[PDB]
């Protein structure tokens, strides 16, 4: 019968590893680097676009940074199509919670549920896992500013600063070096860009090959604002820090 | 229909 | 839940010394309208069984198709289909009785009263009744509808108990049945003059008589009856 | 079931619920507690169809307790009331709806404010300074309209409540066998034993 | 029916009548309205005979499965809740039951739970259930003390059923007594109302309404 | 639906998918459980290749199943969340029907039964997780500590460890734990638990987590400084 | 070789190896004999034990008052197939007030076994059955193979060393067929037949299993001291 | 036991010169018993305003449902939903429950941000769109509102004048209905400012 | 790979044969049937000294008149026991009587072959089912994952089964007392066990008509162990 | 609207002795005011020394007996030809009846036989499965006529020892098979006189350790 053609996507190796999860992580390691840095007064999200072409429409484009609700965003590393499936599910989940409790969903609860969906694909169903790693950046009134990551295994962890995708080893060492706890958002913006600039596989870091976003309490009195940076705004912030 |  | 539309009236029957007789008129009534006159309500199954059906005619035609299919199915992979493993009257009845009770239990009955008349392989007479409720019973004489009220009393004067069956000939039995059909024509408002009659004998087999008429009727005394009293 | 009342004062929410359980021409019990603790700072009283009331109350209790364990965190009274409303709103278009009316009294620790919610079996939610279900309101509401002030103490609230119970005991046709009174404040939930 | 059960110093008394009726026809005078769920647990039967008999013997099977799985006798609370959750699933279908789950355990002590077919479940000290419940309550309430002796309490439960059997047309036959202790339940005999009435009348001096 | 029998027998009578799930447990961070005279302590290793972590929000290694029972684990982190969720649901369901919280044995028996079911159900792989389940039965002061593993077997332990280098810390506990006289106090029980982890861990900084469970739903997690005091005390006594 | 992985695969020479391997499980099974006259039908079965401490595996199963079988091979598969026969016999009685013909019983077993040889996932039945019965056309003996093939015979045997009893019955055909109105003699012939399949072991009291059905005899099984008469 | 008149309440919407107004009472009751005088029946998603009368549980449910749907709309579309589009969404959602409907009388009001055109619309309980140049009415005093609006209304009213007209329409209609009143709210909506005014009315 | 319900060329089901190898790796379990009762004994085999041995539950009650011992992948036995208990109690509910031991065993064995591509694999555990009923008296059954069950006068299963079975062949007779059977299980367990037999690493149980199924205390077994050692030294 | 129930009349009676039991029933089958059959048996031998009758709506009665007879057959198959005791049969019948709790069999069921101590046993059921063991039970159309007579003659109710001031009751004793059949015959002839649905014939099934014996007697046919 059809047994012959089954890859058995949800089994263990002799060493106790999940083949398809490991191979999905290998796929993610070739994807454009994405960095998240958490400051005391906000969060930065920075991501490198995959080898850009000059005829690509840059302003009306979205590859790396997606909005989940008004208080939560994610940076993507991996297959974009896979990520959008998960993103829409996460958006729906957030609205279910708001409908049920009349309160915005706490960040961890959204992350746990999305990670639980990934876990399911590694344990049952015989389907390939989602080739996607997320950096979650969000705010709620319990824990304040929070950074998380999840990977195809469905395992998630919290971070002060973290990278996913390509050159995470080199990127994490650089973040570990210059990061400190009393850091501000504007400093974190500079750290994020400096790290990408040194770890990039390109010749030089430019505005057209980047996506950028911040989550500040920089609105008017006790409320959070999401700023997805425009092309010209990335061009300006790149000059302001002296990279170009 | 027996009752008690 | 149903209501009957086109209907057939009484089916009457009795046992005699060597077999059984069954009869039913050829009418398909539509309420008070005597709509259809060529309706055969006795249906033979093989050469040893006749199923007489009253009530809803659409359901009768459905039962015809089931009995027809039963004969076909019994013949499958059966070298003795026309011998030891032929369909008996008892098999045919139990099948119908099962169906009738199952349909009433689903609150969607076949709106019929049925009498299965025949002779078993060992020569024993078979005569049993079943209706839309799945109720079954057997008796030396059996009748449905008005027949139960008017025919049974007349047929029971001939065969009142089991011991009267050997003493009753086919001539006497048929005479009583034909008389009963006349009485039903006098008194049942949904009956016709035309009817069919079937005899299943253990020696002479199945004799099926069509296009019989009620005759030797008494009407002459009607001329003397004038007014309603004074 | 029958009489459930609620009063929100300065620093606490007070729920009063009748003790009688009547079936036919017999009072089967005169000490029935028509309430469940959903969380340390949230209490729900209930009244309505026999069986449905307790079954619904305990089902809600289980769900809130499950949430508390999962998140190691207590849901706000507003959040709990919305969850309860949605469950009743689902129920009303079911094959057999929960015929249960509830009051939810809670103390929000983040806001440091008492909160009283009234929800009927249709899923009709309102936040109120004082609330009632059934025929109870037809006497108490007008009484509370007159005597209630928003800056009252817990002791003043209890006296205001005594006035309502006295009016019900005077004009109500049925004997409801007094009330169990419970207070919800910053320190949690406690029962007044002598009322 | 008339059934009662009450809590007291010496445990639980359970008393029931034994009459079954189909309209005004007296079907039986010898019905067992106490179901011996297990040696430690008693259930009383009022309302639908089949409903009560079937689901309370079923309850016994569920209690047996509990002690096999958990290596420990089921609590009165948990036993009563299995039954109440069961009937609640059938709510609206037309089950008719007024029961009382009575038992004694270490963790709870003597306990009585009233359970009925519309899903009600109540812990309590005294309950009377059935078409003659009001007659039984009258005698029971006006004569009950927690400090009753095992001997006196047995009589009061017996006398209460007799009161109902006499006045209620749909209660009668005989009285079945039970005493429930930690050690378990003890049967205290079948007492025919035929002889019990005249015996009580003569010895007590009560029932003066009746032509002696 | 995906039906494939993934967990099957081999010629030598082994179920490799269950055995390979144990290898995933062996890779996981160390977890230790020690029960004293009046308490149970759950210790957990946290690997230090991860700096720049946010310990406020990062999932804790020890999870409350109810107010009186806790669950730690070694192995796949994502797999453990599914077991913890099911356990929490069953704990509330038990309270609802029996009108009493679960015993530690019952809760363990449930979790183990879930693990077993995934070893002979079509279209699923076993859980790559072993658990330590500890707590106190309702109205009881006797400490309880149970272990489960992917196969579905479970048992009670005076003290036990699971995860990487667990054979080393089990060796330590086997000669240092007296059955006749368990750790009489909370301090003694925590110290023995920390000592056992110090055989394997590396540094006693932000690598060790300790959670103490006492009778009547009394559970608390120790902070860095509180744990660091045990580490400082043990090292000074060692230099002798 | 490469074509025996499942029942849905034909070999290049048109063989179904999984069905043939199921047939092999019957050859390993303990011997059982079937034979009939015009009035009666008899089953004889050599029972097998694990060791001296164990019981002897029961080989004969009753299906109705007028029908039953003996088994050789996987006993649980026989239990499934016999249970199906019990239901089919029973359906015939309740619905048609009719005793199920032994020939129809065979046709039903054939069709049930066949479906397991043409679909993916399933496996063939690993048991052979000898069905005896008395119906409206007299005594009958059937042989069932899990390939689906059912055969009506005067006599036969299946199991290990069944060729000896099958040769004997082939010689004795003319004699035992005319043993009419004499149960004990027909059994004696069946016991002598199964004795041709014995090696190193002989028929003892808790080893032998006999069953009979006939004109004025319901299907009944004899074990223990009731078969001491025939040793 | 008529679902649309158990709780009571009213909503009215009107157009003016480069503006729109939507207003509602504050009563929530249980038949004769007044229960709440703070029950607002007007909600907004971005710049689009929705008033809902009828069964209060369904009023609350639908608000939560349209908040849900307009939030997902905004995330995917990367822009705020317009009144014309929202009107269609309301109609679709109501008709989805054709043989088990929400017992409501919704009213959409707003200004299209692109064209600047004032827009109002009304629906029956199962989704039938009622578009109007002038005014939409809904609730237990709809007859009274139709009478007041038809006489008082004139086209191209300025925001300050429109406020007086819609306020007087609602107040005098509410005072001839037992199940409406107990306070009132009026929203005046311009292209990029919105004013909310609570009215003083008789409290019986 | 290959199908789960595949036959070997020799006419055996691969998966059933492979599960039998798993049972050989399991701890020893012995059962002996007498006219005074049936005795069931097992080797506990704790993997470590820190493991509290009394939590090892390899002897189990099915009903008051039926007990059960296991060997192999013991986790697989939980659903088998659950089914057995339900079958026993359900029969009592339907028929107001005790269920026959054989009928209970047959019900458990019906689960065995319900695997394929139903559960994904056979059970990796064998069961010794002991009990009493009015018709056939005291009985012992060996239930395999093949779906087959034999009645036994005595039977050993597990790692030391072939050696213990040979010993049971010589020692068993039809007039054994209950006390004689108790000592015999202890004797044979001590012979095949790796570690030295005591009350903590071995467990005894029995089923009698009068008292039903009972698991013995560690204190009661300890005295039988001491009684056994004294009797062997006495000649 | 279709009514799935009917009334086929007739009456049945079960009495238990010391070492025997009888189950009697008239052979008349009716609908409304008509006779369907003068001899249609409704007391059946079900095997294992159990006799059964399900009186009321005959279609439901036949279906129940059919299902119980089948239950006995499968009890043998599943439990090594074990004899189904009367108490076990009773419990089994309860589950058959209660299985249709929400669309009941419209019948009053009575079974008779011997218990496991060899003593006479009669069990009676309501339409939905409530059951009870009794020395005495009449069922069907004329139950109300016959039952109070049995209370008086079998269980000796309202009868006191002459001269004792109504102090001492007449004491209970087991009746012989001869005495029981006298009471059955007199019960049915009385019921035949005063109930229109009762008559034609009487069939009695007697159960002892030797087996099931039958006796038939004529009744008035009007
Ligand atoms: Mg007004
Ligand atoms: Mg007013
Ligand atoms: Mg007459």
């Amino acid at each position: 019968g059809s047994r012959r053609y089954d890859s058995r996507t949800t089994i263990f190796s002799p060493e106790g590893r999940l083949y398809q999860v490991e191979y999905a992580l290998e796929s993610i390691s070739h994807a454009g680097t994405a960095i998240g840095i958490m400051a005391s007064d906000g969060i930065v999200l920075a991501a490198e676009r995959k080898v850009t072409s000059t005829l690509l429409e840059q302003d009306t484009s979205t590859e790396k940074l997606y909005k989940l609700n008004d208080k939560i965003a994610v940076a993507v590393a991996g297959l974009t199509a896979d990520a959008e499936i998960l993103i829409n599910t996460a958006r729906i989940h957030a609205q279910n919670y708001l409908k049920t409790y009349n309160e915005d969903i706490p960040v961890e609860i959204l992350v746990r549920r999305l990670s639980d969906i990934k876990q399911g694909y590694t344990q049952h169903g015989g389907l390939r896992p989602f080739g996607v790693s997320f950096i979650y950046a969000g705010y709620d009134d319990r824990y304040g500013y929070q950074l998380y990551t999840s990977n195809p295994s469905g395992n998630y962890t919290g971070w002060k600063a973290i990278s996913v995708g390509a050159n995470t080893s080199a990127a994490q060492t650089l973040l570990q070096m210059d990061y400190k706890d009393d850091m501000k958002v504007d400093d974190a913006i500079e750290l994020a860009l400096k790290t990408l600039s040194k770890t990039t596989d390109s010749s030089a870091l430019t505005y057209d090959r980047l996506e950028f976003a911040t989550i500040r309490k920089g609105a008017n009195d006790g409320e959070v604002y999401q700023k997805i940076f425009k092309p010209q705004e990335i061009k300006d912030i790149l000059v302001k820090t002296g990279i170009t | 229909a027996p009752l008690x | 839940t149903q209501q009957p539309i086109v209907t057939g009236t009484s089916v009457i029957s009795m046992k005699y010394d060597n077999g059984v007789i069954i009869a039913a008129d050829n009418l398909g009534s539509y309420g008070s309208l005597l709509r259809f006159n060529g309706v055969e309500r006795l249906i033979p199954v093989g050469d040893n069984t006749v199923v007489g059906i009253s009530g809803d005619i659409s359901d009768m035609q459905h039962i015809e198709r089931l009995l027809k299919d039963l004969v076909t199915e019994n013949a499958y992979d059966n070298p003795l289909a026309d011998a030891e493993e032929a369909l008996e009257p008892s098999y045919i009845f139990e099948y119908l009785a099962t169906v009738m009770y199952q349909r009433r239990s689903k609150m969607n009955p076949l709106w019929n009263a049925i009498i299965v008349a025949g002779v078993q392989s060992n020569g024993d007479q078979f005569l049993r009744y079943v209706n839309l409720l799945g109720v079954t019973y057997s008796s030396p004489t059996l009748a449905t509808g008005f027949g139960a009220h008017m025919a049974n009393p007349l047929l029971r004067k001939v065969v009142d108990r089991e011991s009267d069956i050997p003493k009753t000939t086919v001539q006497v039995a048929e005479e009583a049945i034909v008389n009963a059909m006349r009485v039903l024509y006098y008194r049942d408002a949904r009956s016709s003059r035309n009817f069919s009659l079937a005899i299943i004998d253990k020696n002479t087999g199945l004799t099926f008589k069509k296009n019989l008429q009620v005759e030797n009727m008494k009407w002459d005394f009607a001329k003397d009856i004038k007014g309603y009293g004074t | 079931m029958d009489i459930i009342l609620g009063i929100r004062v300065q620093d606490s929410v007070i729920l009063a619920s009748s003790k009688a359980v009547t079936r036919g021409i017999s009072v089967l019990k005169d000490s029935d507690d028509k309430t469940r603790q959903l969380s340390p700072h949230t209490l729900m009283s209930f009244a309505g169809e026999a069986g449905d009331t307790v079954q619904f109350a305990e089902y809600i209790q289980a769900n809130i307790q499950l949430y508390s364990i999962r998140e190691d965190y207590e849901l706000s009274p507003q959040a709990v009331s919305s969850f309860v409303r949605q469950e009743l709103a689902k129920s009303i278009r079911s094959r057999r709806p929960y015929q249960v009316n509830v009051l939810i009294g809670g103390y929000d620790k983040k806001k440091n404010k008492p909160e009283l919610y009234q929800i009927d079996y249709l899923g009709t939610k309102v936040e109120l300074p004082y609330g009632a279900h059934g025929y109870s309101g037809f006497y108490t509401f007008s009484l509370l309209d007159h005597h209630y002030r928003p800056d009252m103490t817990t002791e003043e609230g209890l006296d205001l409540l005594k006035l309502c119970v006295q009016e019900l005991e005077k004009r109500m046709p049925m004997d409801f066998k007094g009330v169990i009174v419970k207070i919800v404040d910053k320190d949690g939930i406690r029962q007044v034993d002598d009322f | 029916t008339t059934t009662l059960a009450f809590r007291f110093q010496g445990g639980i008394i359970v008393a029931v009548d034994s009459r079954a009726t189909a309209g005004n026809w007296v079907a039986s005078q010898t019905v067992k309205k106490v179901i011996e769920i297990n040696p430690f647990l008693l259930g009383t039967m009022a309302g639908g005979a089949a409903d009560c008999q079937f689901w309370e013997t079923w309850l016994g099977s569920q209690c047996r499965l509990h002690e096999l799985r958990e290596k420990e006798r089921i609590s009165v609370a948990a036993a009563s809740k299995i039954l109440s959750n069961l009937v609640y699933q059938y709510k609206g279908a037309g089950l008719s039951m007024g029961t009382m789950i009575c038992g004694y355990t270490r963790k709870e002590g003597p306990t009585i739970y009233y359970v009925d077919s519309d899903g009600t479940r109540l812990k309590g000290d005294i309950f009377c259930v059935g078409s003659g419940q009001t007659f039984a309550y009258g005698v029971l309430d006006s004569n009950y003390k927690w400090d009753l002796s095992v001997e006196d309490a047995l009589y009061l439960g017996k006398r209460s059923i007799l009161a109902a059997a006499h006045r209620d047309a749909y209660s009668g036959g005989s009285v079945n007594l039970y005493h429930v202790t930690e050690d378990g339940w003890i049967y205290h005999g079948n007492h025919d109302v035929g002889e019990l009435f005249w015996k009580v009348k003569e010895e007590e001096g009560s029932f003066n309404n009746v032509i002696g | 639906g995906y039906d494939r029998a993934l967990s099957i027998f081999s010629p030598d009578g082994h179920i490799f998918q269950v055995e390979y799930a144990l290898e995933a447990v062996k890779r996981g961070t160390c977890a230790v459980g020690v029960k004293g005279k009046n308490c149970v302590v759950l210790g957990c290793e946290r690997r230090s290749t991860l700096k720049l972590q946010d310990t406020r929000i990062t999932p804790s290694k020890v999870s409350k199943i109810d107010s009186h029972v806790v669950l730690s684990f070694s192995g796949l982190n994502a797999d453990s969340r599914i077991l913890i969720e099911k356990a929490r649901v069953e704990a509330q369901s038990h309270r609802l029907t029996l009108e009493d919280p679960v015993t530690v044995e019952y809760l363990t028996r449930y979790v183990a039964g879930v693990q077993q079911r995934y070893t002979q159900s079509g279209g699923v792989r076993p859980f790559g997780v072993s658990t330590l389940i500890a707590g106190f039965d309702p109205r009881d002061d006797e400490p309880k500590l149970y272990q489960t593993e992917p196969s579905g077997i479970y048992s009670s332990w005076s003290a036990q460890t699971i995860g990487r280098n667990s054979k080393t810390v089990r060796e330590f506990l086997e000669k240092n734990y007296d059955r006749k006289e368990p750790p009489a106090t909370v301090e003694e029980c925590v110290k023995l638990t920390v000592r056992s982890l110090l055989e394997v861990v590396q540094t006693g900084a932000k690598n060790i987590e300790i959670t103490v469970v006492k009778p009547d739903s009394d559970i608390v997690a120790l902070s860095s400084e509180e744990i660091n005091q045990y580490v400082t005390q043990i090292e000074q006594e060692k230099q002798e | 070789n490469n074509y025996d992985g499942d029942t849905v695969t034909f070999s290049p020479t048109g063989r179904l190896f999984q069905v043939e391997y199921a047939l092999e499980a019957i050859k390993q099974g303990s011997v059982t004999v079937g034979l009939r006259s015009n009035t009666h039908a008899v089953l004889v079965a050599l029972k097998r034990n694990a060791d001296e401490l164990s019981s002897y595996q029961k080989k004969i199963i009753k299906c109705d008052e007028h029908m039953g079988l003996s088994l050789a091979g996987l006993a649980p598969d026989a239990r499934v197939l016999s249970n199906y026969l019990r239901q089919q016999c029973n359906y015939s009685s309740l619905v048609f007030n009719r005793k199920l013909a032994v020939e129809r019983a065979g046709h039903l077993l054939c069709d049930k076994a066949q479906k397991n040889t043409q679909s993916y996932g399933g496996r063939p039945y690993g048991v052979g059955l000898l069905i005896i019965g008395y119906d409206k056309s007299g005594a009958h003996l059937l042989e069932f193979q899990p390939s689906g093939n059912v055969t009506e015979l005067y006599g036969t045997a299946i199991g290990a060393r069944s060729q000896g009893a099958k040769t004997y019955l082939e010689r004795t055909l003319d004699t035992f067929i005319k043993i009419d109105g004499n149960p004990d003699e027909l059994i004696k012939a069946g016991v002598e037949a199964i004795s041709q399949s014995l090696r190193d072991e002989s028929l003892t009291v808790d080893n032998l299993s006999i069953a009979i059905v006939g004109k004025d005899t319901p299907f009944t099984i004899y074990d223990g001291e009731a078969v001491a008469k025939y040793i | 036991s008529d679902p649309s008149s158990i709780n009571g309440g009213i909503v009215v919407a009107m157009t003016g010169k480069d503006c729109v107004a939507i207003a509602c009472d504050l009563r929530l009751g249980s038949q004769s018993l007044g229960v709440s005088n703070k029950f607002e029946k007007i909600f907004h998603y971005g710049h689009v305003f929705l008033g809902i009368t009828g069964l209060a549980t369904d009023v609350t449910t639908l608000n939560e449902m349209f908040r849900y749907k307009t939030n997902l709309y905004k995330l995917k579309e990367e822009r705020a939903i317009e009144p014309e589009t929202f009107t269609q969404l309301v109609s679709s959602s109501l008709y989805e429950r054709r043989f088990g409907p929400y017992f409501v009388g919704p009213v959409v009001a707003g200004i299209n941000s692109k064209s600047g055109k004032p827009f109002i619309a009304g629906f029956d309980l199962i989704g039938c769109i009622d578009e109007a140049k002038d005014f939409i009415v809904s609730g237990t005093a709809s007859d009274q509102l139709f009478g007041m609006c038809e006489s008082l209304y004139e086209p191209n009213l300025e925001p300050e004048d429109l406020f007086e007209t819609i306020s007087q329409a609602l107040l005098n209609a509410a005072d001839r209905d037992a199940l409406s009143g107990w306070g009132a709210v009026v929203y005046i909506i311009k292209k990029d400012e919105v004013v909310k005014r609570y009215l003083k009315m008789r409290q019986d | 790979d290959r199908g789960v319900s595949t036959f070997s060329p020799e006419g055996r089901l691969f998966q059933v044969e492979y599960s039998l190898e798993a049972i050989k790796l399991g701890s020893t379990a012995i059962g002996i049937a007498t006219k005074e009762g049936v005795v069931l004994g097992v080797e506990k085999r704790a993997t470590s000294p820190l493991l509290e041995s009394d939590s090892i539950e390899k002897i189990v009650e099915i009903d008051r008149h039926i007990g059960c011992a296991m060997s192999g992948l013991t986790a697989d036995a939980r659903s088998m026991i659950e089914h057995a208990r339900t079958a026993a109690v359900t029969h009592n509910l339907y028929y107001d009587e005790d269920i026959n031991v054989e009928s209970l065993t047959q019900s458990v064995c019906d689960l065995a072959l319900r695997f394929g591509e139903l559960m994904s694999r056979p059970f990796g555990v064998a069961l010794l089912i002991a009990g009493h009923d009015a018709d056939d008296g005291y009985q012992l059954f060996h239930a395999e994952p093949s779906g087959t069950f034999y009645r036994y006068n005595a039977k050993a299963i597990g790692s030391g089964s072939e050696g213990a079975q040979a010993e049971l062949l010589n020692e068993w007779h039809s007039s054994l007392t209950l006390k004689e059977a108790e000592l015999l299980v202890l004797k044979i367990l001590k012979q095949v066990m790796e570690e030295k037999l005591d009350e903590n690493n071995a467990q005894l149980s029995c089923i009698t008509k009068q008292d039903g199924f009972k698991i013995y205390d560690n204190e009661k077994t300890a005295e039988l162990i001491k009684e056994l050692k004294e009797k062997e030294a006495a000649e | 609207q279709f009514n799935p129930y009917g009334d086929n009349g007739g009456t049945i009676l079960g009495i238990a002795g010391e070492d025997f039991a009888v189950l009697a029933g008239d052979t008349r089958n009716i609908t409304d005011y008509s006779i369907n059959s003068r001899y249609e048996p409704k007391v059946f031998d079900c095997g294992d020394n159990i006799v059964m009758s399900a009186n009321g709506f005959a279609a439901d009665g036949d279906a129940l007996v059919k299902r119980f007879k089948n239950s006995v057959k499968w009890y043998h198959f599943d439990h090594n030809d074990k004899k189904l005791s009367i108490n076990s049969a009773a419990r089994n019948i309860q589950h058959l009846l209660y299985g249709k709790r929400f669309f009941p069999y419209y019948v009053h069921t009575i079974i008779a036989g011997l218990d496991e101590d060899g003593k006479g046993a009669v069990y009676s059921f309501d339409p939905v499965g409530s059951y009870e063991r009794e020395q005495c039970r009449a069922g069907g159309a004329a139950a109300s006529l016959i039952m109070p007579f049995l209370d008086n003659q079998v269980n000796f109710k309202n009868q006191y020892e002459p001269g004792t001031n109504g102090k001492v009751k007449k004491p209970l004793k087991y009746l012989s098979v001869e005495e029981v059949i006298k009471l059955v015959r007199d019960s049915f002839t009385s019921a035949t006189e005063r109930h229109i649905q009762v008559g034609d014939g009487l069939e009695i099934l007697i159960v002892t350790k030797d087996g099931v014996r039958k006796e038939f007697y004529e009744l008035k046919r009007d």
